[PDB]
C-alpha cells in the first residue's frame, strides 16, 4: 500500500518561488511502470494538472504552466519536488502529489494548502467551551474548543488523540476583518458522564508549527 | 486541448437511490477515461479507469460505462457516506485534463437543530477580547437563521457563521455563529442571547445566560 | 527361347475358325499363344509408363524473404496500414501492442501493428497427377523359337500391329482392365528425386502451396507455415524464415518407392491389359521346304519346365539349310505317330552353314513318351515320363 | 483681487476663540474666510488631478497574425493535431470535412480538421481604474486683496500648511466627501486619446482583451472576435483577420467627453472637499504702521458685485507707505462711527512709491450707507444703498 | 484487406417473427457500412447505408444498428417475399469487399404436391428424341423423392430434377423430373408411370398414362 | 430513376479477353457525386467487386484483378465498358453494372452471365406441355413450355407476354451429358378458360439470339 505525503502546508511571498516535496511511503519511486505527478486545486472547485516525472528524470509540464514549473526526482530519498515561479495569488491552492500508473492518478497525498501573501504567520490561541451555569440538561452536552487568531490555515483539530470520532464537528474557518481566520470545534457526549471521562481538543497549526491540548471541564 | 463536459452540476438526491452522471470529451478518447470521488476535506479517490473497470476496494454500487465521446457513471443505492463531488479525467496528447465535477448532495427528512450557546471563557476576558459561540447542531435544511440579542437588543455586526458539510452518516448540517466584543462592551451588558429560526422549530428556540 | 522360365506363363489355343484368341496380360508374365498352323508367337506385356502428368500441386520447403516494413499508430489513431498488406505476394501480421509515453505516445494504451515481407521461394517439390490417359504399355511379341517386334499402346489408342518379318503381321486389340490401375496416387518430385506418395497424404502437408502449374507468377498460399512473426515492439516486429525443409520430407517418407523418370517420361512395374489378338494375316513360311536329311545330336539332354513342357538343344550336322526340322514325340516307334505336340512349333534350320543349334520346346502326354529329332536310320530318341493326369 | 466675481461664493466667519472654521469648497467655487484681527483669506480649491491609475483591461483593434498551419485526417483515422493548438498565444478552429476519394482517402466520410494561427496585437486600448488612492486636490488660498500659496492633497494626506509671506501659515485639513466622486467610470485611452467611459459599458466591448497590466506577455482572451475562419478545404482552412477597429470605437464613443494628460497625470473638472482651516498661526502684519495721510481719489466708481457687496478703487496721491489705508463705512459722519464692515480687512498699501492704486471690497449695511476712504478734511466719501433685508 | 464475417449462413424463420443478422468488420470502419438485399435471380437491392440510415422505398421492417466492428440488421415482422441473402458492405483503402452472406429461408406448414405428368410432344417423337416430364407443384420441404415407372420396371438412369426456390407468396417448393429416352425405347413399351413419395402424401401418389 | 443494363450475356473462349458495356438510362453519367463500378458473382454465390472508374477518366480497381482489369469512360454514349484478359473458367460468373455513390452501390443491373469455354452457340428447341389423354381434372390444370438443348446459359421464359404471373414456375436449367443445358416452364391456370382463354410461353435465348413462341393447346 503505496503512501504519499506532501511537506508542511506553507506560506509564500509574491514573485517568489513555491517548493514543495512529497515523499513516497510504502512502495519504491525506482519503478518503470508507474509515473510521479503532481495536482492542484484552488479552493472553488478546480483540479488541474500540474506536471509528471519518470524515476529516470525525464519531466512532462501542462502547457499552460511549463514556463513556471521545475519537478525533479531523488530516486535515493525515495521523494520527488515541485518548483513554481514567480508565483502570484492565483496559485494559492491545495497541492496534491499522485502516482500516475497509465494515464490515471491511482493514489493521492493527503494534500497541502500553499497561500501566497505578503504577511508573515501568527499562531492560534485555543480557547475551551464547557457547558455554563445550569448546566444541567436531559441526556446531552455539547463540549467545544475555539481556535482563534491564526495566519495561514488550516488547523486540524482531533479531540483524545482522535479515539473520539463519533460526535464531533470542526467547522471551516471564518475569515474576520484583520486576516487571522478563526474557527471552532465541537462534540456531542452523553451528560452523564460529564466527569467520569475525559475530553481533550488536540488543536495543531503546521505553519506556524504549534501543538496545544486544552481539558474540557466545567 | 479537449474541454471535458459533465453533467449535472448539482444534484440532490436520497438514500437507495440510483444515480447516473455524465462526463462528455470533445474528442474520442475511446476508453481512456477514469473517474474520480473528492469527499470534502480530502484527496480524490481513483473509482473507475478504463471507463468501465472497477478499482480494487470500491464498494460495488460505482459502475461505469462509455466509449468514445460520451461516458456514464452510475451510482446504485447510493448511501450517505456517497457525499462528494464526482470527477471525469482523460489524457491526451500528454496533457491531463478533468471535468468540472458533478456535486451530489443528500436529500433526507427534515431536523431540528438542537441549539446552544456557550459564554467567553476567562482566557478571553483576561487577554482582550470576548467571543460568544451559539451552535445549531445537526439539522437540515440548510437554510437556516440566528439572531444575536444582547439584552433584547439585535446587534448584527461582529456576527460570523461557519457551516458544516452534509455529514457522512445522518447526513445533517450545523451552524456556528460567533459574536465578537471587546471586554468592555461585554462587561456593560448582562443578558446574551441568540434566536435559531428554522423549518423544522415551529417556533423560535433561544438560549441565553448570565455572568 | 523366350518365356520358358517365366513362372507367369499362360497358354492359349487357337480356334477352329482361327482369327479371334483372347489373352489375358500380367507384367511380368507371358501367354504363349498356339493356333493350327501358325508361328506359335509370344506376347509379354514389358513396360508399363506414365508421361505427361498434369501437376496438381507444388509444395515449398526453401523460402526467402526481403523489403520487411512495419507500419504502427498510437491509440486513437486507427488501424496500420502498409501498402504490401492487400499485395498478395508479401505475408503481413496485424497485432497490438502496449503503447506509452516511453514509445512517442500521448497515450497509454494499445496500438495497431502491421508488418509485412515479401515472400519467394528458392526451391518447390511438384506433385503430379497419373489418369489413364496418360498412360503408356510397351507389349513385345515374339516368333518363339526382324522377328521379335515391340509396340506401345495408350488406353486412347488400344489398337497396334506387330510386324514379324516372314511371319506377317499380329493385331492387337485391348481395353483397360477395371480395379487393376492406379488412380490413388501422385508422382511426387523432390530435387530431381521421385516417389509415389498417397494424393490424400498429399493434401495434408504444412507447407505453403500453389495450385496450378506454374502459370504467370505463382500465388502462394498458407506463407505463415514458413514465417513466423517473433516478438513485437512498439514500432517493429522481427520476421524470420524456417529455412530448408528437405529433411523434413526425406524423414516423413519412410516407407515411400522410388520410381526413374530418364527424361520426361516416368516408367514403373505393374500392369495389367486384356486383348483380343488378331491371327488372320500371321502365317508360318510362305515357302514348303524339304525336310532335314543329316544328323542331330543332343547338346543338352532334355530338360522338363515348370509347367510340364521340356526343352531340347540339337545341333544339326547338315548343310540343307533352309531345311524343316523333323521333331515330334512318339509311344509305339514301329509307327511315328504324333502325340502330344510341339510348343517350338515348325521347327526351321535357317542356317545354311554346317553345325548350326537350335532349341526345341515339347508338350509331351502324361505317362511315357519318346522324343524323336530326325527322320531316317540315324535318327536320335530319348525317352520322357511326365507325372500328373487331367 | 479673487472670487469677486465667482458666483459660487460664500463667506465663513470666525469663532469667539478663533481657530476652529469650516467651510465647504467646490471646483469653479470660493469661500472667502473673515476672522476677527485677520488677514481674511481666500480658499478656492481650483485642480482635481488623478495619477497612478492601475490599469484593469486593454482591449485590441488592431490584430496580426502569422505562422499559419493545419492538420487534416481521413475517417477512422482520429482527430487532428498541431502542435501549436496546447499554445495559448495561437488561435485554433476544429471541424469536420467532407473526404472521399476526391480528396486523398479510401473512403467517404467526415475528417478531422483543425487550423491554428499565431494572433500577435498590433495596436492595443487601455483602460485604468480610477479610485481614491489616485486623487490630487490642487488648493490655492490667497491673502483677499508669496501672498497666494498652494497647496496639493491626497486622501490619504488630507493635511497641507499654505505659507503665507507675513502673515503667518493656514493649516488646512479635509476630509473626502461621499457620493459626490467617482467610481463608476474609467479612464480609456486610445492612440494617445483620452475618455471617460462607463465602466460598465466597458466590460461588454466586443473585441480581444487582457485582464492585468503588461505581464510577462499578454494573453489575450476571445481572439475569435478579429479572427474568423474561412469555410472548409479538405487539408486547409483559411484565416483572416479583421483589421483596424479604431473607427468603430470612434463612432461608439458618441457622448464621451475628452481630458487632457499632459505627462502621466490626467486632469479633469469636477472636485468637493470639506475642511477644517486652522488660523491660530495666521497673523495680520506684526507691525502696526500709522495711518495714511493724503488725499485719495475714486478712480473705479463704487461698483456692486453679485453677493451684495461693493467694491473701490482708489489712487493713494501720498508717500508714507507703508501705512494703513483709513477706510471704513458710516451712516452719521458727524461723528463718524462704523457700520457693516470691510472685506479686504485692515488694507494697507506698501507702496512707497508716490500714485499707488489700491481696490477695495465693501460689506454695507442695509438701506443708505457712505463709503469713506481717507482720515482728515480732505477725506473723500460715496453714497451707497443696499436693498433687501436679513 | 478486412475480411467481413457474418452470422449466422442459413436461418429458417416464419412469417411475422423479428429476424437479426450481424456483421463483423476486422477493422474499425465506424458507420461506413451497409446492408444488401438480394432475391433469387436478381441484382442485390441496397437496404441499409451509413449503418442505420433506411434508403428510399425500403420497407419499415428493416432497420440497422452499430458501430465500430459489430454491425446488426433487424427484420421485424419477417415477410415472405423477404426470401433472399443478405450481404454486408464496406469500403476502405480503396477497396470494396462483401461479406459472405446470410441466407435466410421461410418456414411454414405442410403442403401436398400437386402431381402432374406431361408426355413427349410430337414434335419431339419426330426429330429423333422422347423427353417425359413428371411436375410437382407447391409443396414443403424440399424433400420429397420421385420414382421412374416405364410398364412397373424401376429404372433409373436418363433422370434428373431442377428444383425451384420457396415462392415469394406462399413459400413453397417445386419439383420437375425428366425421364430422356430415345425414341426407340419410347416407342418399345406403353405405360408410363412417376411415383411422388412427400412428407404430405400419405402414400406415394402416382401419376401416368398410355399412348 | 437511373437504370443500368449491361450488353448482352455472351461466351469467352479462354486466354481471350472478356469484353462489356453497361448503358446508363433515367440519368446522366457525366456527374461529380458519383463513381461508376463493375461487380461479378461467381454462381453460389460470393460477389466480388472489380472497379469503380470516375467520368473524368479515373480508374481504382481491386488489387487481385488490376493487371487483368481496364475499366473506361464514354460520356458522350453514357455508358462505360469492362475489359477482362487472358480469362479462365475461373471468372466464369454473372457481371454487374452499378452506381457508386461515394461508399455504397446504390442502383445495380439486370446481369450479364459470362460464360467460358472452348464451345460454340447454340440455340434451344421449345416443347408445348399440355394436358394428354384424360386432360379432364377438378378445377385446376397445368401447361407447360420444355425449353431443351442450349449453350450457354441462359434463357428468359415469360407467358402471354409478361401478362400471366401468378402460376408461373420457371425452373432451372440441367446440365445434361452432352453440354446442351434443358429446362422447363410450368403456368397453373382453371380449366374453366382452358382452353377458352390462350397461353403463349416466350422463350429468349439472348447468346442466340434466338426468339420464339409457342402456342399451347390442348
Amino acid at each position: 500500500q503505496v503512501q504519499l505525503q506532501e511537506s508542511g502546508p506553507g506560506l509564500v511571498k509574491p514573485s517568489e518561488t513555491l517548493s514543495l516535496i512529497c515523499t513516497v511511503s510504502g512502495g519504491s519511486i525506482s519503478t518503470r511502470d508507474y509515473y510521479w505527478g503532481w495536482i492542484r486545486q484552488t479552493p472553488g472547485k478546480g483540479l488541474e494538472w500540474i506536471g509528471s516525472i519518470y524515476y529516470s528524470g525525464g519531466t512532462y509540464y501542462s502547457p499552460s504552466l511549463k514556463s513556471r514549473v521545475t519537478i525533479s526526482v531523488d530516486t535515493s530519498k525515495n521523494q520527488f519536488s515541485l518548483k513554481l515561479r514567480s508565483v502570484t495569488a492565483a496559485d494559492t491552492a491545495v497541492y496534491y502529489c499522485a502516482r500516475q500508473w497509465g494515464n490515471y492518478f491511482d493514489h493521492w497525498g493527503q494534500g497541502s494548502l500553499v497561500t501566497v501573501s505578503s504577511a508573515s504567520t501568527k499562531g492560534p490561541s485555543v480557547f475551551p467551551l464547557a457547558p455554563s451555569s445550569k448546566s444541567t440538561s436531559g441526556g446531552t452536552a455539547a463540549l467545544g474548543c475555539l481556535v482563534k487568531d491564526y495566519f495561514p490555515e488550516p488547523v486540524t483539530v482531533s479531540w483524545n488523540s482522535g479515539a473520539l470520532t463519533s460526535g464531533v464537528h470542526t467547522f471551516p474557518a471564518v475569515l474576520q476583518s484583520s486576516g487571522l481566520y478563526s474557527l471552532s470545534s465541537v462534540v456531542t457526549v452523553p451528560s452523564s458522564s460529564l466527569g467520569t471521562q475525559t475530553y481533550i481538543c488536540n488543536v495543531n497549526h503546521k505553519p506556524s508549527n504549534t501543538k496545544v491540548d486544552k481539558r474540557v471541564e466545567p | 486541448d479537449i474541454v471535458l463536459t459533465q453533467s449535472p452540476s448539482f444534484l440532490s438526491a436520497s438514500v437507495g437511490d440510483r444515480v447516473t452522471i455524465t462526463c462528455r470529451a470533445s474528442q474520442g478518447i475511446d476508453t481512456y477515461l477514469a473517474w474520480y470521488q473528492q469527499k470534502p476535506g480530502k484527496a480524490p479517490k481513483l473509482l473507475i479507469y478504463g471507463a468501465s473497470t472497477l478499482q480494487s476496494g470500491v464498494p460495488s454500487r460505482f459502475s461505469g460505462s462509455g466509449s468514445g465521446t460520451e461516458f456514464t457513471l452510475t451510482i446504485s443505492s447510493l448511501q450517505p457516506e456517497d457525499f462528494a463531488t464526482y470527477y471525469c479525467q482523460q489524457l491526451n496528447n500528454y496533457h491531463f485534463t478533468f471535468g468540472p465535477g458533478t456535486k451530489v448532495d443528500i436529500k433526507r427528512t427534515v431536523a431540528a437543530p438542537s441549539v446552544f450557546i456557550f459564554p467567553p471563557s476567562d482566557e478571553q476576558l483576561k487577554s482582550g477580547t470576548a467571543s460568544v459561540v451559539c451552535l445549531l447542531n445537526n439539522f437540515y435544511p440548510r437554510e437556516a437563521k440566528v439572531q444575536w440579542k444582547v439584552d433584547n437588543a439585535l446587534q448584527s455586526g461582529n456576527s460570523q457563521e461557519s457551516v458544516t458539510e452534509q455529514d457522512s452518516k445522518d447526513s445533517t448540517y450545523s451552524l456556528s455563529s460567533t459574536l465578537t466584543l471587546s471586554k468592555a462592551d461585554y462587561e456593560k451588558h448582562k443578558v446574551y442571547a441568540c434566536e435559531v429560526t428554522h423549518q423544522g422549530l415551529s417556533s423560535p428556540v433561544t438560549k441565553s445566560f448570565n455572568r | 527361347i523366350r518365356c520358358i522360365g517365366v513362372s507367369n506363363r499362360d497358354f492359349v489355343e487357337g480356334m477352329s475358325g482361327g482369327t479371334w484368341v483372347d489373352v489375358v496380360l500380367e507384367h511380368g508374365g507371358c501367354v504363349t499363344v498356339m493356333a493350327q498352323d501358325k508361328p506359335t508367337v509370344d506376347i509379354e506385356l514389358v513396360t508399363t509408363t506414365v508421361s505427361n502428368m498434369a501437376e496438381v500441386r507444388s509444395y515449398c520447403y526453401e523460402a526467402s524473404i526481403s523489403d520487411m516494413a512495419s507500419d504502427s499508430r498510437c491509440p486513437t489513431q486507427g488501424e496500420a496500414y502498409l501498402d504490401k498488406q492487400s499485395d498478395t505476394q508479401y505475408v503481413c501480421k496485424r497485432t497490438l501492442v502496449d503503447r506509452g509515453w516511453g514509445n512517442g505516445c500521448g497515450l497509454f494504451g494499445k496500438g495497431s501493428l502491421v508488418t509485412c515481407a515479401k515472400f519467394a521461394c528458392s526451391k518447390k517439390m511438384t506433385g503430379k497427377s497419373i489418369q489413364p490417359e496418360n498412360l503408356e504399355y510397351r507389349i513385345m511379341l515374339s516368333v518363339h523359337g526382324e522377328n521379335r517386334a515391340k509396340v506401345e499402346i495408350t488406353p486412347n489408342s488400344p489398337r497396334a500391329e506387330a510386324t514379324l518379318g516372314g511371319f506377317g503381321s499380329l493385331g492387337l486389340d485391348c481395353e483397360p482392365r477395371t480395379g487393376l490401375d492406379f488412380s490413388d496416387l501422385y508422382y511426387l518430385t523432390m530435387n530431381n528425386k521421385h516417389w509415389l506418395v498417397h494424393k490424400e497424404w498429399f493434401h495434408d502437408i504444412p507447407l505453403p502451396w500453389h495450385a496450378g502449374a506454374d502459370t504467370g507468377t505463382p500465388h502462394w498460399n498458407n506463407k505463415e507455415a514458413l514465417v513466423e512473426f517473433k516478438d513485437a515492439h512498439a514500432k517493429r516486429q522481427t520476421v524470420v524464415v524456417l529455412g530448408s525443409q528437405e529433411g523434413a520430407v526425406h524423414t516423413a517418407l519412410a516407407g515411400a518407392l522410388e520410381a526413374e523418370m530418364d527424361g520426361a517420361k516416368g516408367r514403373l512395374s505393374s500392369g495389367h491389359l486384356k486383348c483380343r489378338l488378331k491371327m488372320d494375316k500371321l502365317r508360318l513360311k510362305g515357302v514348303s521346304y524339304s525336310l532335314c536329311t543329316a544328323a542331330f545330336t543332343f547338346t543338352k539332354i532334355p530338360a522338363e519346365t515348370l509347367h510340364g513342357t521340356v526343352t531340347v538343344e540339337v545341333q544339326y550336322a547338315g548343310t540343307d539349310g533352309p531345311c524343316k526340322v523333323p521333331a515330334q514325340m512318339a509311344v509305339d516307334m514301329q509307327t511315328l505317330t504324333p502325340v502330344g505336340r510341339l510348343i517350338t512349333a515348325n521347327p526351321v534350320i535357317t542356317e545354311s552353314t554346317e553345325n548350326s543349334k537350335m532349341m526345341l520346346e515339347l508338350d509331351p502326354p502324361f505317362g511315357d513318351s519318346y522324343i524323336v529329332i530326325g527322320v531316317g536310320e540315324k535318327k536320335i530318341t530319348h525317352h520322357w515320363h511326365r507325372s500328373g493326369s487331367t
